[PDB]
């Protein structure tokens, strides 16, 4: 009945500030803790103030200092305040093996401490990048811990992917070949984030034209606000985490999901409204509207998860569904004939006390399972390539002990990877 | 976390004293070292820089190094020596007169245990080392010469920090004697093996920059050096500052270098402009993007549209919007394809700071890698390779008694230094 | 009529064969422009990065696509072409086109990524 | 139940100022889109606020900043306020070809969007002209997509033709030949709007001697209000739009009808008056409200559709459609015999708080399909002819990838366009 | 849509200073670049002529020419030079002396890159351009002679954009020096392949204007410069400002030119009248319309009458009923259509602004290409003809190294622009 949220890498923390501020206004809740009623994300003691099962990962102090000076640190509790001395200097090696080994010790106890609060453990959630030093190098290193520790317990990664035209740092490619094998090879359920199409989404259907990543990840929250703490809720049609294990990924290793989610309404957008169930699923389907910069109508569709909110007639939703059947362009694979899985929420979606997102009765999240999700890692590939075409960038990682096989050993796990996604469409 | 700022020579001595009239002034500190600020951002990130003592009293993390007592009793006597103590005041006599060999090899060496033991009386003072500060000039006999044996001697003791210092380079116009290119001859040959990384400043470059764009009248050192120390003070406080994208240095180590020798970086500072144009300039990100990519605004005298672009550090002040950021960042990599290298998509890294400066809302500090930089070294060698011949007041350096294979391997390594370069050219 | 062709050689002057070191590059270009009697230049391009590949003479009509002067294919068929560009004189850069029927409006390409070879 | 307002070009956003503000007094309809009750030109949201079904085309933004900075833009929503930011250059090869392609991938999918929201499309309805920049050169292009799109629904075309002695700019007749084939290839119906008759109108049923543009299509679009939602509206005998597509034209090719309306009458006039509604009809068939400046006496009649409004007795429109037998001049064919379809609403017509027509009880709309149009064509022709002479203004359309053979083209198009009227008179 | 006005010379740089003068009295704008306007007018196209800096200040986007500082020097003394940045503010040492090949081909050209750079640094700085908007003198050494080469390399760089100039035509009455007709001479050569358009200003025409029409005692350059500049502002604020018959300069250029060569037009201002006329005359739009037709309201020194009218172009401002212009419009056709040509129903453009102008309630700029301008072309060919022959101080430009038969060339390419018109004529 309970979960965590772990915050892995300088952005899986910002990502997180927005969320357990989104998480107070799931409730109202006061930064004491306290909140009339509820408790999964959330541990009670005597006071009736509750403090977060979260968890707060930092190599360094300057992200952690945000958090406990600034509001809600009355909610967090200093256990949870996890920081480190020594940058890993944005290194997979001193992520996964140098830096990190030293405050893994730490860290694992505190999770086991947080377990042992927990009465009926369900899983887990974890929020990095990919291409980080922290969020990439430490999570391969933490989430293969944790399954030695919790085979059986659920294991999620909402990560950030790298933009093929925008990436921060040079080594944001040569960090993300290494984090996916062991990704692949622990995680039960990996997203990805693009920046890039999210920038799209707010010049275009909020019309912001001045974001930060303050502004990015409040429109992020608020979809896994709604993909856990109201799946967590009571509804018409209650669904589940491990049914998104059962129902979402047939497969062994093919767990990366593409998230969607189309009601973006600005305020001024507002005025002139009158969206059903059926014409925000057809939104859902915009190339406009898809997080990540890809092409889905040159992908082939494996599973389709919807999630609503609110104003929900179930009558209304199979004339949504029947939409989908009729306006195809979609290619959907003849392997699954109809698995299109419900998820109502009775909640209404929330509005942030100060955020650009504009009051709807209706709110849809989409999970999707294409194929043209691999040509992202195509375009990651070549830029592995080129790199060690030229053996650039070799000697921070050689000093550190890694191996140049394992490089082209993670590319062909990389290779391996581009091989099962294409095994999906090609096969039929 | 913390940095020792070595400051060397009767050049980098004044030039870095610039630097922390800037840093104490920007934390709102007093003269004596009494705090006068108002933010926590000025309290927070003391540590790195300062050493508190008693009585609210903030101890500069910095050793002025030099033969001579003169550039020292300018500053003491100066404005801001007295918040240095008088251990950071290490002197002999007499100076070497600008002689590479007379500080490292024959009598400066003496004086560097005595430095060095002082280095290991602050450095064990501190709660977590980081990495260690220099700047002196590459024709600096003391400068460089005592430096090459110090960061000969600190890399062997801590290998584990960063090597940074800040290199004068010789301008082919200014020369006082004839022996200067002697001097950044021998620096290089060690510097390449001791230092991951340094900068490069042309005070040849700097006179255009004061007089093309600022429209200055009479430059001093200190009004070159007032241009320097801002782009000193934009590198390291966003290693303090908070920010969305703090980047360590040790992070832009690994960066801005593809290839372990070549290292050597081309720094830009955007929001140069004169007062006149104050009043008729917008203050925009594109705005200062094109001055980041203008070849009038580099402190080192070379055409980056001569050579391309290995490395591109993105150093930004301000309260910015990331999408504007990231997009005119894009475009540059959109127009100007042929200015880069070709294996690697984006040889641009930005480094967003939350935190504005004082006076001005938007602030950028560039940081570069280009294959343009060796014309500077060919300047270097081919005056180098006259020298050689006539061996013009060698006998000076003979009788400290060094050998004249040495100045042909460090010719060597210096021309391998030339074709490292082009190899990764095209 | 209509003619891409001091377009074309305003957009390589400027923005793509800019440069000291692709002065010798573009010497052997603007000679060759001036040998093609096609009104219409298309210039390739590997990835949307901007990186000049080649150049093309394509014609709307069943003209030749045929590789005038850079390293590319010579023969390039319209199911190979993936994103279409064009130069606005005013950015002195590139913007994208919708997936259409190209024609001389258009002022360059890419291609897929398998036609290039390792 | 449905259809969509289209409005191409700098004029037919300038006419549909004054359409959505007779369609706000169809009602008395609050700017904020107060009403109380009607679904046909509105899309009514949960905020009881009603948005126009109305497409707002422009590749300038100065015409379209009139409409959002004026009154009623919290009517409008900015997915139909759709700008350009290049000007066509009052150019068809810009309008048809080189300007509008990059905006015609946004202006469909726009429909698309709002074709969804309807239930029953009959159809739609374009405001342009025949001699514009926009309204000529984009409207061949868009009238193309839509005929591919939706082949069987109605197209509409109220078109402004230029005067034969008034033009306000030269290539009007230049522009005019390319546009009419692309018409005839694709449109359902296509009207002819001629200012310089109107000017005769106003001077003499008004007395008005200071129109503007405003003061004409206040007049304009009163007809189109009769014509297009009173036939939407309840009645005596009602008739659709789709039976226009019936009884107007029997012919593949031979939609270019007139249209009159001539209870024209200014408040002086209204206290010398009392009439009835053959009184009406005989003006309907005088040459001073013809709107085209024609000659319809030695025109031979095809077809003749009667719209009437407010107070109507059937058994007296028998004796008006008897007054049309017995005061022949009119020369009516013999290939249908007494094809006079009648339109009859129950509604009184409306005024215009701020117009100058008076208040009548009984407005009266004539369609009619006569043979004297091709003389407007002929003098158009020879305009084309003395340009094509000379081979003037060549050099715009050449130098943007038009044909000088597509020029003789369109005039053969347009020469069997004038055969082919030619053949309705001549042969019996 | 903005648009760029790149004034040159002794002559263009004063006239296009009075222009900028009417604009920013127009829009109500402080002379150092502060708003005090009132509708939203003139606050809404701001942008086709201003750049918004910071602290509400708008920075004309406008560039002035000149090999001397000399001129400069007094707008930037006098008023309205306070708005200006001195990025705008290009000059050399020293002039040409009003010498066509010195500043085109050997000296200036030194200085139009510099130029062009800073029009890049614009252009690329603006949101989307729609033309270039020049004025000098044809005449004109550093006027013309720069701006040839100029206009050379901006339709190499912007072939999309409108390229139209404002040429003063040499006065037969008027000359300071004797070479002056060739420097019109080797212009039009260049001026008719490189230039969209243009228009044609003779100070002889406006002495009869301000005299005749206006009864004006003592004019100034200045005082031709303020009728210029409203003909200047009547033309593109329509393009700027709302109104019904809102027609582009881009559209104006369709239905003006039938020829791609013949592009030379005849400005023309109807609401001119004196102080004493005032009480005496109403205003009508036939009474503007009148003063359109007559011939003594030209800015050229031509004969309507004698040649036949081109292509017409009605610019009107005002609160105006459509069909008063429309039947004004249609009898000026119906009376005079001997004036006219054969092949065109409607020479004349009817341009309609809604926007009204300040102090008048109504005002109309008349556009006009005619085959009398060819008058004046003869009064260039036929003094280039006897020159030609005697070579007076030819030995300048010939040293400056030109070429007889690129004269000559010239002289042919005139020589064509005297049977171009003739043939559309009659
Ligand atoms: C009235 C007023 O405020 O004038 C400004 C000013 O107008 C200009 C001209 C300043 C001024 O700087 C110079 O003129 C200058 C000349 C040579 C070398 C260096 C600077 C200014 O001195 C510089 C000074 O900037 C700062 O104080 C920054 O915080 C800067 N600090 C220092 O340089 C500094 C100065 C004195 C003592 C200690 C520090 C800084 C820059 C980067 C990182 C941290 C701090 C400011 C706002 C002004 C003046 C006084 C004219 C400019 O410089 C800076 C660094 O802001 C030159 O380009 C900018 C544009 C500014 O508009
Ligand atoms: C008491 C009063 O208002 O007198 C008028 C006036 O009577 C007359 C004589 C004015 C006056 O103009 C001249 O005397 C004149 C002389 C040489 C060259 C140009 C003008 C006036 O100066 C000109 C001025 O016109 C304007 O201000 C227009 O808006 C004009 N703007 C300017 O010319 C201008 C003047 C000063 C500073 C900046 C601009 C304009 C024209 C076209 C497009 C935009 C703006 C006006 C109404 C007047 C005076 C003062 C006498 C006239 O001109 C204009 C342009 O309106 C000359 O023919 C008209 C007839 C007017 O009646
Ligand atoms: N959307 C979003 N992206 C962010 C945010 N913060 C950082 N990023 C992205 O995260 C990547 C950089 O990751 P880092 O923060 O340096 O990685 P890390 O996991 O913290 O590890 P270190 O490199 O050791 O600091 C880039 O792609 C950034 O765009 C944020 O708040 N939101
Ligand atoms: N009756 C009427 N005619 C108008 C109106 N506005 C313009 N016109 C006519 O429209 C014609 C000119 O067409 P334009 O509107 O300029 O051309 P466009 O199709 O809008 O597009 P562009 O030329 O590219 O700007 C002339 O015949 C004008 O008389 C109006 O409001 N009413
Ligand atoms: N109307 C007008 N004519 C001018 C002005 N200045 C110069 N002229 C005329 O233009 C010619 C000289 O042009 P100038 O600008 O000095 O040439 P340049 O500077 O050598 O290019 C002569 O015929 C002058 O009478 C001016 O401000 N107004
Ligand atoms: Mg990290
Ligand atoms: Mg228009």
């Amino acid at each position: 009945r309970e979960c965590i949220s772990i915050h892995v890498g300088q952005a899986g923390v910002q990502i997180g500030n927005a969320c357990w501020e989104l998480y107070c206004l799931e409730h109202g809740i006061q930064p004491d803790g306290q909140m009339p009623s509820f408790n999964t994300f959330f541990s009670e003691t005597g006071a009736g103030k509750h403090v977060p099962r979260a968890v707060f990962v930092d190599l360094e102090p300057t992200v952690i200092d945000e958090v406990r000076t600034g509001t809600y640190r009355q909610l967090f509790h200093p256990e949870q305040l996890i920081t480190g001395k020594e940058d890993a200097a944005n290194n997979y090696a001193r992520g996964h093996y140098t830096i990190g080994k030293e405050i893994i010790d730490l860290v694992l106890d505190r999770i086991r401490k947080l377990a042992d609060q927990c009465t009926g453990l369900q899983g887990f959630s974890v929020f990095h990048s990919f291409g980080g030093g922290t969020g990439s190098g430490f999570t391969s290193l933490l989430m293969e811990r944790l399954s030695v520790d919790y085979g059986k317990k659920s294991k999620l990664e909402f990560s950030i992917y790298p933009a093929p035209q925008v990436s921060t740092a040079v080594v944001e490619p040569y960090n993300s070949i290494l984090t996916t094998h062991t990704t692949l090879e622990h995680s039960d359920c990996a997203f990805m984030v693009d920046n890039e199409a999210i920038y799209d989404i707010c010049r275009r259907n909020l019309d912001i034209e001045r974001p930060t990543y303050t502004n990015l990840n409040r429109l992020i929250g608020q979809i896994v606000s709604s993909i856990t703490a109201s799946l967590r809720f009571d509804g018409a049609l209650n669904v589940d985490l491990t049914e998104f294990q059962t129902n979402l990924v047939p497969y062994p290793r093919g767990h990366f999901p593409l998230a969607t989610y189309a009601p973006v309404i600005s305020a001024e957008k507002a005025y002139h409204e009158q969206l059903s169930v059926a014409e925000i699923t057809n939104a859902c389907f915009e190339p406009a509207n898809q997080m990540v910069k890809c092409d889905p109508r040159h992908g082939k569709y494996m599973a389709c998860c919807l999630l609503y909110r609110g104003d929900v007639v179930p009558k209304d939703v199979n004339a949504a569904i029947a939409t989908i059947k009729t306006k195809r362009t979609i290619q959907f694979v003849d392997w699954c004939p109809t698995g299109f899985k419900v998820g109502i929420n009775y909640e209404p979606p929330t509005v942030v006390p100060g955020g650009d997102l504009a009051k709807v009765q209706r709110a849809v999240c989409m999970l999707s399972n294409t194929t043209a999700i691999a040509e992202a890692w195509a375009r990651l590939d070549h830029k592995f390539d080129l790199m060690y075409a030229k053996r650039a960038f070799v000697h921070w990682y050689v000093g550190e002990g890694m191996e140049e096989g394992e490089f082209s050993e993670a590319r062909e796990d990389m290779a391996a990877l581009e091989k099962d996604y294409e095994e999906v469409g090609v096969d039929s | 976390r913390e940095i020792v700022h070595i400051q060397a020579g009767q050049c980098g001595n004044q030039i870095g004293a610039k630097f922390w009239e800037v840093i104490s002034d920007e934390h709102g500190i007093d003269p004596t070292g009494s705090y006068h600020g108002d933010s926590d951002l000025q309290l927070e990130r003391i540590n790195v820089y300062y050493n508190e003592a008693a009585g609210n009293k903030y101890v500069p993390r910095a050793i002025l190094v030099d033969l001579e007592p003169g550039t020292m009793d300018s500053v003491r006597s100066g404005p801001f020596g007295q918040i240095f103590r008088p251990d950071n005041f290490v002197f002999g006599q007499s100076g070497a007169g600008n002689n590479w060999a007379k500080g490292h090899y024959t009598e400066g060496a003496e004086l560097v245990d005595s430095v060095l033991d002082v280095v290991r009386k602050e450095s064990e003072s501190c709660d977590c080392l980081q990495g260690f500060q220099l700047t002196h000039s590459l024709g600096g006999g003391t400068g460089s010469g005592m430096g090459t044996l110090l960061i000969s001697k600190i890399r062997e003791e801590y290998p584990d920090r960063i090597m940074n210092t800040f290199s004068v380079v010789p301008s082919p116009k200014v020369s006082d004697t004839v022996v200067e290119p002697y001097n950044a001859t021998l620096s290089v040959h060690q510097l390449v093996e001791n230092t991951d990384e340094t900068y490069c400043i042309d005070n040849e470059a700097l006179y255009d920059i004061c007089f093309r764009t600022l429209k200055l009248t009479t430059p001093t050192y200190g009004d070159l050096n007032h241009l320097v120390s801002a782009t000193m003070s934009g590198v390291t406080t966003c290693l303090r500052f908070p920010g969305q994208l703090n980047a360590d240095l040790r992070k832009l180590a690994v960066n801005m270098v593809p290839f372990p020798r070549l290292h050597f970086f081309m720094p830009g500072f955007a929001p140069l402009t004169s007062r006149g144009s104050q009043q008729y300039r917008a203050l925009t990100v594109p705005e200062l993007t094109q001055q980041m990519f203008d070849a009038k605004n580099m402190m080192a005298a070379c055409d980056p549209r001569h050579g391309r672009y290995l490395t591109v550090a993105a150093v930004f002040r301000g309260r910015m919007s990331m999408k504007e950021v990231d997009e005119q960042m894009l475009n540059v990599q959109n127009k100007n394809s042929s200015y880069f290298v070709e294996w690697i998509p984006n040889n641009v890294k930005t480094a967003v700071c939350d935190i504005p400066p004082r006076g001005l809302k938007m602030s950028a500090t560039f940081i570069g890698n280009s294959t343009a930089i060796q014309e500077l070294f060919k300047r270097i060698s081919e005056q180098f390779t006259a020298m050689f011949r006539r061996k013009a007041f060698l006998h000076w350096y003979t009788g400290e008694g060094m050998d004249e294979m040495e100045f042909t391997e460090a010719e060597s390594n210096m021309n391998d230094l030339v074709s490292e370069y082009q190899q990764y050219q095209d | 009529s209509k003619s891409n062709k001091p377009i074309i050689h305003a957009a390589i002057s400027h923005c793509c064969l800019a440069g000291k070191v692709n002065e010798p590059h573009k010497n052997s270009i603007l000679e060759e422009l001036e040998k093609c009697d096609a009104n219409h230049y298309i210039i390739l391009f590997r990835d949307a990065g901007c990186q000049f590949r080649a150049l093309y003479c394509y014609y709307p009509d069943t003209e030749e696509i045929y590789k005038l002067t850079g390293t590319g294919p010579k023969n390039i068929t319209k199911k190979m072409i993936d994103k279409l560009y064009k130069y606005s004189s005013d950015r002195k850069q590139f913007n994208l086109i919708p997936a259409k029927t190209m024609s001389v409006s258009v002022d360059a390409l890419t291609i897929h990524n398998h036609l290039w070879q390792p």
